[PDB]
């Protein structure tokens, strides 16, 4: 193994990271070949002890520092550096900060040294040549407190910091050790949901496409849930009517019933950009006004809403459910448990977010049109019942993008069948 | 352009200048070559091997190795420092083909085979190669796919069938016919390609070490060797994907991905269509970390039998396993390339481990 | 299907009506009038400046908006500027209702007393100090347009001209409560009498031109075309005819309102709210005395709670309800 920290500034040195005694007996060896060449450069060249790669990053008048980054590639680097960077200036800054202590401790020394000679001129002036010594160190004191105070006036142009600067390298080195194989994937996932959220759209055409949309469709944690979802009698028509749009309240008398419930919330789908202000667990109240007059997601003590008892929970419509119930479910009834089901889920829920913009394209752009839209959701989006979660989520989308987000809900005439027994 | 200088190191008793400059005969200024070679060689301690020296001062990025025999050597190339985000995705390609020219003469008994002026010749097409690698309007293209769906649809379906596939894991195509580089940058700025799918395909074709497209202008004939090309790196995640009129590629089938391709020839528009594609790499991604994600919470206990019972178990899960997973299992390859460890190897890389 | 949910007020609320269908003002015991949309469902503009029971507005045929509150005053707004233009406090009680009829300049305040106004001149022309009693509504001949509006004492009714002409015929078989009284198709009058002996009138004569199943009766309003009217009663709805004199429920009937292209609808206490037609879909999800509803050419049906809020419905037909989770509780 290796130690990511990297604390050698003196290599003639700071207690970092070490499990391993080739740790410190490389770090010196890669401090020296760092300092060997010595301004502001960073290489990583090669390494020792059985592959355990690093990365240095940089009597005299200045001290030669550094910081080493040990890690047993290129992507992880370029990560690692936008953090090294902010790191060498923060100690960039304390060392400057010092320089100026140490700048101002050699003027006040040599203000001292010159009043000595003052003094001893006035005491030689009473009585040839005397006191050489004591003007020659006055003249050196001078000159080193003018080139201090050049240096730094050159480094202001061009303690609590060293502290500051440990806990940043130490908190930012967290992330690279928890990513060291998935930074780059992190990165890039982060970068397309970015690209992919932000679409701004064209112009006057398009505006009018999505009014003329609008107008037509108006007049027509992880661990837990995995637990949940897998010891669940009747689960399929529970998670249709929690994904199809129909509120799923919770009724239990202890709280860990209440409790479990904000578990399975990663599977409803939002509509602004809040998930659910209306959330009350544990806690008796009038659920019965906050069912249409409040978000889809609440839950009531028991001392459209499927009610979802201690011993019974009610559906949408158990009679005939779509495909995708089977297909969330057989991931909690397999091998996969733990961390897995909640990437599952979010692939599922972004599938079934570019099939509805699909699905919303193709019925705005091909009684004859229900036809037609019918014809496309039984050809793809939908196999038996699943042609409502699809208008469902396409509704959601298209009301996010006209900017008009949710108090307008929608009655789903079904029958309920809530025995689910 | 990229390629400043390139050098030899000679450390056998102290430091050897035999540099070997671009455009230029020899063994920015003259002696800073030479200065940086000594800077980059007095850190070689006594025990093939990589190095890196991103110098910030004198903007040069030296990225030199160190070679062992009798004494010890090594190859150096100062680039400058305005190339940073340039040279790093073409890292791995050059720091392979410095491994590959400097394995051919690292012997204990006698590997001297002449290198005076070999070396020198066989960097000069490298250098060339870095100098030249240096420096698409889908409204119609998806109409006419729709309109035709007989030729143009379906080797679009073929093209993305086999970039799906073992062989052609990583941007396997190297020219078809003619010159249209069109569908080239199509299936570089598009799913089944890799960089972000941004640096992958570039210039300097004509079986380079490695990229995404080689589309030359061939208008007589393939311009390589069919020997030459199946005997050099063959046994490689790459394919030659003739897309003239119709042929498959191959390395000496249909999937989920079809219906990708239906969808986007089912769909109209294709003015802002970017967002489609951009779900479908997102979603294409996060299955790939789930199926990574699943293997290696069963596999990091190290135990080899445990591995081979997942890959039975994940078939239940995966849609379509087989065929369509193949794409999947790629992905799954190639994020962590790119005895618990060797046995996940092993797994990932079953059919592409007979390279020796 | 469900349209908009919107937030009114949080108090009891009367009715709601105006003559537009893009805008409608509610009116309760707070005392303060907000209008809003059927399309979009956001408060437009707001009055304020009242606190007493407000249930005096129909129409004033640009728009306006006007009530009249229960402290012996009426107020007038505007409905694009939403300030006061004029205030009218000269009365000695509270307001029933109110009315205005079309084609003439007259507004009249109808309750515990009879009147006359202008809504330009709003000059004070004769007015007879009697009829102490609250009216409960007020209807107009269709030859003359003559006030007709009369008190709660016995089965009555006197025609009052204070217009033109003069003090003539002026106010003061079976015992009864009478709630509201409109026009109908055949341009003659019609009265509500549940003791169980439905009884009309005429435009001509008005002798009354002439039954068993009978609680109470509040409003009467399901004739388009002068083929089929009634009443709501206190156990559902009983239909009867004109020509030929022949012919699911819980709790009573607030109101009943006839939608176009022959569709019927009633209201509840229970919050049963069922679509019929003239030969016999239903909704759930409310356990409120639902108060009128109000009916758009263009967006759905606008109806009024009295559950501190309200919410706007639509016509569906072809048929997880609040009243079953708050049963099953």
């Amino acid at each position: 193994s290796r130690d990511f920290i990297l604390i050698s500034e003196f290599s003639e040195t700071i207690p970092n990271d070490t499990k391993v005694f080739g740790t410190f007996d490389l770090n010196y060896f890669s401090l020296r070949i760092m300092s060997v060449d010595y301004e502001d450069s960073k290489v990583v060249l090669g390494d020792s002890k059985e592959g355990a790669f690093a990365y240095v990053h940089h009597r005299g008048f200045v001290r030669p520092f550094c910081m080493a980054y040990i890690s047993a590639i290129m992507q992880q680097f370029q990560e690692l550096s936008a953090e090294f960077s902010r790191a060498s200036e923060c100690l960039k800054t304390g060392n400057r900060k010092a320089f100026a202590g140490e700048l101002e401790k050699k003027l006040k020394d040599l203000d001292y040294t010159r009043t000595v000679l003052h003094t001893e001129t006035e005491i030689q002036k009473k009585a040839g040549f005397y006191s050489s010594q004591a003007i020659e160190k006055a003249n050196e004191l001078a000159s080193v407190e003018k080139s201090i105070i050049e240096h730094q006036d050159l480094l202001k142009q061009i303690k609590t910091l060293e502290e500051l600067c440990d806990t940043e390298y130490f908190t930012q080195t967290l992330a690279q050790l928890s990513h060291i194989e998935h930074m780059f994937r992190g990165d890039l996932c982060y970068l397309l949901t970015s690209q992919i959220d932000r679409a701004k759209q064209q112009h006057i055409t398009n505006f009018l496409f999505e009014d003329f949309v609008e107008v037509d469709d108006r007049m027509v944690a992880g661990q837990n849930a995995l637990k949940f979802i897998r010891q669940y009698p009747f689960a399929h028509p529970a998670i249709y009517s929690l994904l199809s749009g129909r509120t799923l309240v919770v009724l239990g008398e202890d709280e860990a019933i209440v409790r479990k419930l904000v578990t399975a919330l990663a599977i409803f789908v939002p509509s602004y950009g809040c998930y659910a202000k209306p959330v009350k667990h544990w806690a008796s109240s009038p659920l019965h006004i906050m069912d249409f007059q409040k978000w889809k997601l609440i839950g009531l003590q028991r001392v459209y809403t499927s009610i979802l008892d201690l011993d019974n929970k009610t559906l949408r419509c158990p009679l005939y459910r779509g495909t995708l119930v089977p297909r969330l479910a057989d991931h909690r009834t397999q091998i996969k448990r733990g961390s897995t089901y909640y990437l599952h889920v979010q692939s599922m829920l972004t599938q079934l977010c570019s099939k509805a913009f699909l699905y919303t394209f193709c019925h705005h752009l091909h009684l004859v049109a229900s036809r037609q839209m019918s014809f496309l959701k039984l050809t793809l989006g939908l196999v038996n019942e699943d042609v409502r979660v699809v208008q469902y989520l396409a509704e959601l989308l298209k009301l996010h993008y006209m900017q008009e987000s949710p108090p307008m809900l929608r009655f789903d005439y079904v029958p309920s069948f809530l025995y689910k027994i | 352009s990229p390629l400043l200088a390139a050098t030899f190191a000679y450390w056998d008793n102290i430091l050897g200048p035999r540099v070997r400059h671009i455009w230029a005969p020899k063994t920015l200024s003259d002696g800073e070559i030479t200065f940086l070679a000594n800077h980059t060689l007095n850190g070689e301690i006594l025990r093939i091997d990589v190095k890196f020296f991103v110098l910030s001062e004198k903007g040069v990025i030296i990225v030199s190795l160190i070679f062992d025999d009798r004494s010890t050597y090594g190859l150096s190339i100062i680039l400058p420092q305005t190339e940073l985000s340039f040279y790093l995705p073409l890292h791995r390609v050059c720091v392979d083909r410095l491994t590959h020219i400097i394995r051919k003469g690292r012997i204990w008994m006698h590997k001297e085979r002449q290198e005076n002026v070999q070396k020198i010749i066989l960097e000069g097409t490298e250098r060339m190669e870095d100098q030249g690698q240096s420096i698409p309007e889908e409204i119609d293209i998806a109409d006419t796919v729709l309109n035709d769906d007989d030729i143009g649809d379906s080797c679009h379906e073929g093209f993305l069938l086999n970039a799906i596939s073992s062989h052609l894991q990583t941007c396997g195509c190297s020219v078809v016919v003619g010159s249209s580089a069109e569908k080239v940058n199509k299936i570089v700025r598009t799913l089944c390609l890799f960089c972000s799918r941004l640096c992958e395909a570039e210039s300097s074709f004509k079986y380079e070490s490695g990229l995404f497209v080689q589309g030359l202008l061939k208008d007589s004939t393939g311009s390589f060797v069919l020997p030459f090309r199946q005997v050099m790196y063959a046994p490689y995640p790459t394919t030659h994907i003739d897309v003239d009129v119709n042929t498959v590629k191959q390395m000496p089938d249909t999937l989920v991905k079809a219906f990708l391709d239906q969808v986007f020839q089912l769909k109209p528009g294709l003015s802002l269509r970017s967002t489609f594609l951009a779900q479908f790499l997102l979603v294409l991604h996060r299955k790939a970390l789930t199926l990574i994600k699943y293997i290696e919470d069963d596999t990091q206990k190290g135990k080899k039998p445990f591995k081979s019972l997942r890959n039975l178990k994940i078939d239940l899960d995966l849609t379509a396993e087989g065929d369509l997973n193949i794409i999947m299992a790629l992905a799954e390859k190639i994020k962590p390339g790119l005895f618990g460890r060797p046995f996940y190897t092993s797994v990932q890389e079953r059919d592409v481990l007979m390279t020796f | 299907t469900e349209l908009l949910v919107l937030k009114a007020h949080h108090d009891i609320v009367r009715f709601l009506v105006q003559l537009d269908d893009y805008r409608f003002a509610s009116a309760g015991d707070d005392g303060i009038v907000v209008v809003w949309n059927a399309q979009t469902g956001e408060k437009l503009l707001e009055l304020n400046g009242h606190t007493q029971k407000i249930t005096a507005i129909i129409t004033f045929p640009n728009q306006l908006i006007l009530t009249a509150s229960a402290d012996r005053t009426v107020i007038v707004w505007d409905g694009d500027t939403t300030r006061q233009v004029q205030r009218i406090s000269c009365f000695q009680s509270t307001v029933k209702c109110l009315t205005v009829l079309q084609r003439l300049d007259v507004w009249l305040s109808g309750g515990n007393d009879l009147c006359v106004w202008n809504r330009k001149l709003d000059l004070l022309c004769k007015t007879s100090h009697l009829s102490d009693t609250g009216i409960s509504a007020l209807v107009e001949i269709p030859k003359n347009c003559v006030v007709a509006a009369v008190g709660k004492e016995l089965i009555i009714f006197r025609l009052v001209a204070p217009t033109e002409g003069s003090l003539e015929w002026d106010i003061l078989d079976h015992q009864d409560n009478i709630l509201s009284l409109i026009n109908v198709n055949d341009l003659s009058f019609v009265t509500g009498s549940h003791v169980g002996e439905l009884i009309i009138w005429d435009a001509l004569d008005w002798t009354m031109q002439a039954l068993c199943q009978k609680n109470d009766i509040s409003i009467h309003h399901f004739t388009c075309d002068e083929e089929n009217v009634f009443a709501a009663v206190g156990r559902g709805l009983y239909v009867y005819s004109l020509q030929m004199k022949r012919v699911a429920h819980d709790s009573n009937v607030l109101h009943v309102a006839r939608l176009p292209n022959r569709q019927l609808i009633s209201c509840s206490e229970d919050g049963s709210v069922r679509i019929w037609e003239l030969r016999e879909g239903d909704l759930i999800g409310h356990s409120s005395s639902v108060e009128m509803f109000l009916y758009f050419e263009d967006h759905g049906l606008v109806t009024c709670s009295a559950d501190h809020l309200i919410i706007l419905w639509k016509n569906g037909e072809r048929e997880l309800r609040l009243f079953q989770k708050l049963e099953e509780n």
